[PDB]
């Protein structure tokens, strides 16, 4: 999966990771970059790249429900922003 | 004593092209004189310049027909010296087996047409940046020249290397689309009330075109 | 020890400040080759500060934090679209990175002018430090100065092909200290270009 | 992980506080989630008395900062029926409050 | 010695407390000499590119270029080869090798050895060069004789420009412990 | 200059031997401006 993002906004030295396993609690401790926190870590790790381009797991099955969120820390606004999904 | 010395395998491989004379068999063999010759050239394709060549335009011909319509934009062939619109001056011919030419391109224009009717010419230049021009006014930005047929014909015009480096290439590889070394225009901003007058380019070499790397190629 | 700066019109003078730290020339090298026909013309007019947002770092941030800039990047105003109407265009570079010390911050950060750098595999950012570099600490100085010659084939570079320069500004302190200093000080780099040159010009769409 | 009142003025009161384990030695934060709109970490607490709310929110935000009962009560006052939206007790391991709400930053995740 | 942060070079040069140094003959490493030693090759049959970064990461002049973003150079090619080989300049043309007539070697050795002179279009090489794949011009011609066996490089009077990081095999502890050679 | 003896003009003249270089109308000047001495003085 990807999310519509500017390069200044998580592209110059942002981090993106943000899970959730929503059907109910989105704070899961869960995260994209790096695989730590237990919970999730084989078939649903993920990574980001040179620009907005988000985590991904693996194919041709899906084994959870609704789907996931992206949360990236942005610079322009001090406030975090976070959407899509 | 025998004076020693140690064979190297390396250093020592026959190959073509290194210096060492011949030494052939046949000696004191003397060649019929061969003074006074009549016109020798030092070398091709850097004083072989003297004698300007023709241009490929469409339709197996070297004249470019003045044009009469809304469309003003000329032959807008590649620099390249293996371009389609070269490929048989003697620039190119030489440069083929040749593979990289570091010195400016020498075009020429003449007018075969009638002293009643004259035109405008203007040829433009195009770095490789970004699209090759399509209308005189869009082409007139970036460096050209102008000219009109009035007393004398002839008009030499100099396109200028200006460099992505050093030496450019003259084998116009396949990996990449845009030629490197940019588009060039002939544009008919105005014509007279000629027409079907016959217009032929000649192309040359100029002061700095030093060709080097000699190589081969089926041509 | 403060420090006067003057490129073009405008001007910013550091209240304190270490001195410039220059890298690979003094001045920069012969101009016109003898390949480029001698076309180039020198443009006075462009060479303007002007400001660029960078990342910030905040106490999450661990040492391994790296962040490169493309080096030039997008312009507006004056010497803003040159290089459109323009190719093989080349510039030497002053780059100026500001930070806030706070007199109170024990982090140090240093930033090192890159040439061609490609991405690191982390392992090589130790040794980063041989490039033209000049490193702060909130402690003592908070801006850094650097002045680059252009390096890489020496006529003319399309900017729009390949990029020659980079900065990297990575955390040489491990983490950030908040001993009674502001939490995040984002830090500011006001690039420079100097000194440059120009070719042929493309066909424009005006 | 409760939506809370619209047409109230008063302020969001979310005292999901358990004694899991301390608020003596971590952090605690605080984030606005609708079922759908855009996600803002309203606050959280780190050790130190030094917490920050976001910028866009200033004024009119304020989390208690009590480390009696391991809870943390929403001061927001002048609440618009548009702070609609569903709140999570939210944890991170230490000094990652810097000023304003920052997740995705590594060694910190 | 007041460091200022400036990160200038400043040496102690142990002199303020004990004698003086003994005299540095930094010497036997300077760019010229180093980067003479020949460097095995992984080699192509039937075609390949001459390209000096085309070393084993692990290899003194095969890791020793990568320190340098620009290199002028000047490349001793030595083949053992099966077949009459051939050489093709940096500007290179494709399917040239096969007419031969272009700078060629016969086996009338275990090893040939050819001195190609610096034949790349620019001023300097480049080691990097953003945009991973170096441009099409970075290329030492072609060789292609019948089949390739070991391909060796050498370096001749080169020159390198704007040093870069280098790299040391990471210890997995304390003082990596390489097993010496011994009586 | 490289790492090679041949000290006898090598048989080969140079141009045939190796390139020649272009002409036009530092990490070694770096040592020689190394700081040196101490802040103040060296007693005793």
């Amino acid at each position: 999966i990807t999310c519509s993002g500017t390069y200044s906004n998580v592209g110059t030295g942002n981090y993106v990771s943000w899970f959730q396993q929503i059907p109910s609690a989105p704070r899961t401790l869960i995260y994209s970059v790096t695989n730590r926190a237990s919970g999730v870590p084989d078939r649903f790790s993920g990574s980001r790249s040179g620009h907005t381009a988000t985590l991904t797991i693996s194919s041709l099955q899906a084994e959870d429900e609704a789907d996931y969120f992206c949360l990236s820390w942005q610079s322009g606004n001090t406030a975090l922003f976070g959407s899509g999904t | 004593g025998i004076f020693p010395v140690a064979c190297s395998d390396g250093y020592g491989g026959l190959v073509t092209t290194d210096p060492k004379t011949a030494d052939p068999a046949y000696g004191k063999v003397f060649n019929p004189p061969r003074n006074m010759l009549p016109g020798r050239f030092t070398n091709f394709l850097d004083v072989a310049e003297a004698c300007p060549t023709f241009l490929h335009f469409e339709g197996d011909v070297p004249y470019v027909t003045t044009k009469t319509d809304s469309d003003r934009v000329l032959a807008q062939f590649d620099l390249s010296l293996a371009a389609k619109h070269m490929s048989n001056t003697f620039l190119a011919g030489l440069a083929q087996y040749y593979t990289q030419y570091s010195g400016t391109i020498n075009l020429h224009f003449m007018f075969t047409g009638p002293t009643d009717a004259k035109a405008r010419y203007m040829i433009a230049y195009a770095p490789p940046g970004m699209e090759p021009p399509k209308t005189p006014e869009a082409a007139a930005h970036c460096i050209h020249a102008e000219w009109d047929t009035g007393l004398n014909s002839k008009f030499t015009f100099s396109i200028p290397y200006l460099s992505a480096a050093d030496y450019a290439y003259t084998a116009s590889d396949a990996a990449e689309t845009t030629n490197v070394q940019g588009w060039v225009c002939l544009f008919q901003i105005t014509h007279g009330k000629a027409d079907g007058d016959a217009l032929v380019v000649l192309a040359s070499a100029g002061k700095d075109f030093e060709l080097r790397l000699p190589v081969d190629a089926r041509t | 020890r403060i420090l006067t700066t003057r490129n073009g019109h405008t001007t910013s003078t550091t209240q304190s400040s270490v001195g410039v730290t220059y890298g690979y020339a003094t001045a920069e090298d012969f101009v016109s080759g003898p390949n480029t026909s001698g076309l180039e013309t020198r443009v006075v007019q462009a060479e303007r500060f002007f400001k660029t947002h960078l990342f910030d770092w905040v106490t999450s941030d661990p040492f391994g934090r790296c962040y490169q800039l493309e080096l030039p990047t997008d312009h507006k105003g004056v010497y803003g679209s040159l290089t459109d109407s323009y190719a093989y265009m080349r510039n030497g570079w002053d780059v100026e990175v500001t930070a806030v010390g706070n007199q109170f911050n024990g982090g140090c950060l240093l930033v090192a002018m890159v040439p061609e750098l490609c991405s690191i595999d982390k392992r090589g950012l130790y040794q980063l430090t041989l490039f033209p570099h000049q490193f702060i600490n909130p402690r003592t100085n908070m801006t850094a100065h650097i002045t680059v010659p252009f390096v890489g084939v020496n006529r003319y570079d399309q900017y729009k092909v390949h990029k020659p320069w980079t900065l990297v500004v990575m955390v040489v302190a491990p983490l950030t200290v908040n001993t009674e200093g502001a939490p995040q000080i984002k830090v500011y780099a006001n690039i420079a270009p100097t000194n440059v040159h120009v070719a042929g010009e493309f066909p424009s769409k005006e | 992980s409760g939506p809370s009142l619209v047409k109230p003025s008063q302020t969001l009161s979310l005292t999901c506080t358990i004694s899991g384990f301390s608020l003596s030695s971590y952090t605690i934060g605080w984030v606005r989630q609708a079922p759908g709109k855009a996600l803002e970490w309203i606050g959280d607490m780190s050790n130190g008395g030094m917490p920050y709310y976001n910028p866009a929110l200033k004024s009119r935000l304020s989390i208690t900062k009590h480390n009696s009962k391991s809870q943390v009560r929403l001061s927001v006052s002048s609440v618009t029926p548009e702070d609609t939206a569903t709140y999570y007790c939210a944890k991170s391991r230490y000094t990652g409050d810097g000023s304003i709400g920052l997740y995705g930053v590594d060694a910190w995740g | 010695t007041s460091t200022g942060e400036s990160a200038d070079p400043v040496t102690a040069t142990v002199e303020n407390y004990g004698g003086e140094t003994q005299v540095q003959r930094r010497q036997h490493t300077d760019v010229s000499f180093i980067l003479d030693r020949f460097v095995k090759v992984t080699p192509k049959d039937q075609i390949n590119v001459l390209d000096l970064m085309q070393t084993p990461a692990h290899t003194l002049v095969g890791a020793l270029l990568r320190t340098a973003t620009y290199y002028f150079a000047d490349l001793e090619v030595a083949v053992k080869h099966e077949g009459n080989l051939t050489w093709v300049p940096n500007g290179a043309p494709e399917t040239a090798l096969d007419n031969t007539t272009n700078p060629t070697a016969y086996h009338k050795a275990p090893l040939t050895r050819l001195a190609l002179p610096y034949t790349a279009p620019h001023r300097v090489l480049a080691t990097v060069y953003n945009g991973r794949a170096l441009p099409t011009s970075f290329n030492y011609g072609a060789i292609k004789a019948t089949r390739v066996t070991e391909l060796l490089y050498r370096m001749k009077r080169a020159e390198t420009y704007c040093p870069r990081p280098l790299l040391a095999i990471h210890p997995s502890e304390a003082r990596h412990k390489q097993k010496i050679v011994a009586p | 200059s490289g790492n090679t003896g041949s000290i006898i003009n090598n048989y080969y003249m140079q141009q045939y031997q190796n390139s020649m270089d272009t002409q036009l109308g530092w990490f070694s000047k770096l040592a020689s401006s190394a700081f040196s001495g101490l802040f103040g003085a060296l007693l005793a």
